[PDB]
């Protein structure tokens, strides 16, 4: 039967505005929704349920189907909370991790007649020649954290019997989703994956170890114009942010005149030095870099451009809990916003993986552009927490330092 | 009528009270009045006499309005509605003509008082109780209360409208080849059948809605083609623009000029050049609304202009999904672009510009963005597909803006085409120092609280120069020290500098600004053959 289930002390229920749509996407949802209505997994609702959350379609994996999203972000936030399972901390350090779709179960479980309402969603008619078809879902519904949540003694329950055929392989439940991680080779890990397939049917790859943080390795020349030091210097002073130990005293000295910007200097052994001295510095991470459990996890981005976009996982300024790059994909070619949702999917996933949440993303590109194409690419079950930003001409020409 | 209809379950707000408002108190000729119209209401089933046994009350009005003279009725719910719950957005959505796919014929069919023929929650009415007076507050008026949705209620709108759509699901089904569309009470009706066949289909519909109490007017009341739908009257072939009048007189006040102006930018976005910089002009330090301008010349003259195009016809075509949906955007100015969305050549389904976007500083490409992006929003909710582009840039200006800065951004497929002026850069920094262009080390420094600084540069080749700023702020010096060295330069120039603001102009290289100065410094940037920007930290 079912749970009681409330919303935090006070809170109100989500009145999200349901984005604009495709016609194609429309017909899909609409063919779906009829569809777990029939099956009571929905039913339509009046004009006094005020409350209301965005959906949308998916095209995930090889299918000329679609899957359907709906956006309870809002719901969640303001949902009362469950105390989940645990961090297997471990996961991030197999060879090879998988994740799966189990937002499929929940339908099973029915959702308090209470709290449904909360979860009106709506789907919208071209030019509004038609008001939008309301509904409300009856069972758990997928992207909802209540739901894993509720759906987790059913789960386990289901997961030991492999969990203990096989004790060498980490399972990691995140929402819809699920994360397997053998050291097994390829084929016997695939292979052990579809176990579980059929496993959990009977009711993404990953290799975290080859993974993480990078340093910033500055440029070396044969000959230094004033240009090539200056922009140096710049960089360098900036990084005393991360780095304290890192000087620019001698270099600056080199710099006084006021000479062409293309004539070359000759660098005294001190300026040699304390080239010597950052380089140095540099080589790694800064020190005392622990994640903080209690406080919101951060994920920043560079357009780099040429394809090229660096980003940084951080809790607190200058503290990167992770660093790193990401190259678009073959067939994006042409669009920034493809490896843009592209790469936050990733990041995401990377976030999941080794802390168990979701970063809040610092995105450089304009919120309409954004709003008005995300979705178009999105794939994911889940979807992470963003804000717009104008990038620091530096936290860039900073971090394109990086080693390859 | 009413009806046999599921009423919808409502409720106050999260822990109130319903109306508690004493009855304003009127003359022997308004109740007299009231209690005639109470009567016919009460017995068509609407209302219902209740007893004291009801502390809500409301404000019951009475006026006489021009299609008759005969008096009115008017209840006012400001209180009833403010301590409603809340319903889901009525469709605040309205379909655009250009999104309508042509049909053979439509109808258009006045769902009568639509409201008045639904039921009310009865455990809801109470709410609702108001009180005819007595000859000035003699003994106890008549109360009542409404037994279906009131008009002036805030839940009216959503509910009717919820109901409308329970009914209309069968019949649509039945035959899902014909279009219908709710609004206020307005159900136009079309499809691609014969003038009889429709008609039959349209008796078939009138007559299902009679079969739930919903009555649809005369012959009398009846609606003719074209309609009229916010400025536009609507043949279901094409659609016209409803003309609008521009008044001549001798004497313009403000509140006049302001109105006028209004109604002429709202009819930029069909007409090709209309006007209206010397009009606003004319509102400059105005004293007053009921203020009296005269005239300028320059304002009598592009009036006089703008007053033509309106007197030319300006029709329109329908939506035909079969077809491409193209649309093409021109730059009628700096930040000022139109477009116009057809998919036959020249048989335009819908055209605007948007005023312009001005900002702290941004490029005509990124401005190109935006428009685009606008447009496709649009379109999205007009025809739920995004068109094709054609736009006044060339691949090239495309590929090197685009996949070098630091935005995420992008263009729906699209393709060139050269109706002058074409958007382009206007200047590109040097990926790298100039070897032989002389060098300028710039600096700028003021005191910010007696605003008043110096500004220049030291060349590698020896030239230099300072300048006395009176009142002024550290930026405009540094970017004046840049300003100069620009001035001072040939046509290949190297600068360096430590204010981080001439960093972001490296990163953006904006051909636009609100800043005079920054814009001068555009117009010196654009006029060398090669300059490059470098920053360097300072002190
Ligand atoms: C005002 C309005 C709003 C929405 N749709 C329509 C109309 N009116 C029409 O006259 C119309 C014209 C052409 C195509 N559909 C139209 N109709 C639809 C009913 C056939």
């Amino acid at each position: 039967e079912t749970v009681p289930v409330k919303l935090k002390p006070g809170m109100d229920g989500p009145k999200v505005k349901q984005w604009p749509l495709t016609e194609e996407k429309i017909k899909a949802l609409v063919e779906i929704c009829t569809e777990m209505e029939k099956e009571g997994k929905i039913s339509k609702i009046g004009p006094e349920n005020p409350y209301n959350t965005p959906v949308f379609a998916i095209k995930k994996k090889d299918s000329t189907k679609w899957r359907k999203l709906v956006d309870f972000r809002e719901l969640n936030k303001r949902t009362q909370d469950f105390w989940g399972i645990p961090h297997p901390a471990g996961l991030k350090k197999k060879k090879s991790v998988t994740v799966l779709d189990v937002g499929d179960a929940y339908f099973s479980v029915p959702l308090d007649e209470d709290f449904r309402k909360y979860t009106a969603f709506t789907i919208p008619s071209i030019n509004n020649e038609t008001p939008g078809i309301r509904y409300q879902y009856n069972v758990l519904p997928q992207g909802w954290k209540g739901s894993p949540a509720i759906f987790q003694s059913s789960m386990t329950k289901i997961l030991e019997p492999f969990r203990k055929q096989n004790p060498d392989i980490v399972i990691y439940q995140y929402m819809d989703d699920l994360c397997v991680g053998s050291d097994l080779e390829i084929g016997q890990h695939r292979t052990k994956i579809e176990e579980l397939r059929q496993h959990l049917l009977r009711w993404y790859e990953l290799h975290p170890d080859k993974w993480t943080v990078q340093p910033i390795v500055l440029p070396e020349k044969d000959s230094w114009t004033v240009n090539d030091i200056q922009k140096l210097v710049g960089k360098l002073n900036w990084a005393s942010q991360i780095y304290p130990g890192i000087k620019v005293r001698q270099l600056c000295k080199l710099l006084r005149g006021t000479k062409a910007l293309t004539e070359v200097i000759p660098l005294t052994e001190e300026a040699e030095l304390e080239l010597a001295e950052n380089r140095e510095i540099l080589k790694e991470p800064v020190h005392g870099v622990y994640y903080d459990p209690s406080k919101d996890l951060i994920a920043e981005i560079q357009k780099q451009g040429q394809g090229q976009w660096t980003y940084q996982i951080y809790q607190e300024p200058f503290k990167n809990l992770k660093t790193g790059k990401y190259a678009r994909m073959r067939g994006a070619h042409t669009n920034d916003v493809k490896q843009l949702t592209e790469a936050v999917q990733k990041i995401t996933t990377e976030s999941i993986v080794i802390w168990g949440k979701t970063p809040k993303f610092k995105l450089p590109i304009q919120k309409e552009t954004w709003e008005t194409w995300w979705t178009e690419y999105w794939q994911a079950t889940w979807i992470p927490e963003w804000e717009f930003v104008n990038t620091p001409p530096l936290v860039k020409l900073w971090y394109q330092l990086e080693k390859e | 009528p009413i009806s046999p209809i599921e009423t919808v379950p409502v409720k106050l707000k999260p822990g109130m009270d319903g109306p508690k408002v004493k009855q304003w108190p009127l003359t022997e000729e308004k109740i007299k009045a009231l209690v005639e119209i109470c009567t016919e209401m009460e017995k068509e089933g609407k209302i219902s006499k209740i007893g004291p046994e009801n502390p809500y009350n409301t404000p019951v009005f009475a006026i006489k309005k021009k299609d008759s003279t005969k008096w009115r009725k008017l209840v006012d719910f400001r209180e009833l509605n403010k301590r409603t719950q809340d319903f889901w957005e009525v469709q605040l959505g309205i379909p655009h003509p250009a999104g309508l796919k042509k049909k053979k014929s439509v109808t258009v069919l006045d769902v009568g008082d639509a409201y008045f023929s639904v039921p009310l929650d009865e455990d809801f009415r109470k709410y609702t109780a108001f009180t005819i007076p007595s000859i000035n507050n003699e003994t106890p008026g008549i109360r009542y209360q409404y037994n279906v949705l009131p008009q002036g209620w805030k839940g009216s709108p959503a509910i009717f409208q919820s109901s409308m759509t329970k009914i209309l699901e069968p019949f649509r089904k039945q035959n899902p080849d014909i279009v219908i569309y709710q609004y206020m009470d307005d159900l136009c009706v079309g499809s691609d059948l014969e003038i009889g066949q429709h008609r039959t289909k349209i008796e078939e519909l009138r007559q299902h809605l009679l079969r739930w109490g919903l009555t649809t007017p005369d012959k009398k009341h009846q609606k003719e083609p074209p309609f009229l739908w916010m400025g536009y009257e609507l043949h279901p072939d094409k659609w016209t623009v409803q003309p609008i009048v521009l008044p001549e007189k001798d004497s313009w006040t403000v509140n006049d000029i302001q109105k006028l102006v209004g109604k002429l930018n709202w009819a930029s976005q069909i007409y090709p050049g209309i006007k209206v910089r010397q009009l606003c002009k004319l509102l400059r330090g105005t004293k007053a609304l009921t203020e009296v301008i005269p005239l300028t010349e320059e304002a009598e003259l592009e009036l006089a202009e703008n007053r033509e195009i309106l007197k030319e016809p300006v029709h329109g075509v329908y939506y035909d999904p079969s077809k491409d949906l193209i649309a093409e955007i021109q730059k009628q100015g700096q930040g000022q672009w139109t477009y116009q969305i057809y998919q036959e050549p020249f048989k335009n389904l819908k055209t605007g510009k948007y005023a312009r976007m001005r900002g702290a500083h941004t490029n005509d490409v990124k401005q190109l963005t935006e428009a685009v992006q606008k447009i496709t929003t649009e379109s999205i909710v007009i025809w739920g597909k995004t068109p094709k582009f054609k736009l006044p840039i060339q691949k090239e200006t495309w590929e090197t803006w685009w996949t070098e800065y630091w935005q995420a951004t992008w263009i729906p497929e699209w393709e060139f085409v050269n109706t002058p002026p074409l958007v382009k850069l206007w200047y590109q920094l040097e990926k790298e120092p100039i070897v032989g262009a002389e060098t300028f080390y710039v600096d700028g420094a003021a005191n910010r609280e007696t605003k008043l600084g110096k500004a220049g540069y030291v060349t590698n080749r020896g030239r230099q120069k300072v300048v006395t700023l009176t009142d002024t702020t550290n930026q405009k010096t540094e970017l004046q020290a840049i300003y100069l060295a620009l001035q001072d330069s040939g046509l290949e120039v190297n600068i360096v500098t430590d204010s981080q603001y001439a960093l972001g102009i490296i990163q953006a290289q904006p051909d636009q600004s609100e800043s005079e100065l920054v814009n001068q410094i555009i117009e010196q940037l654009i006029k060398k053959e090669k300059v490059y920007l470098a920053w360097v930290p300072a002190h």
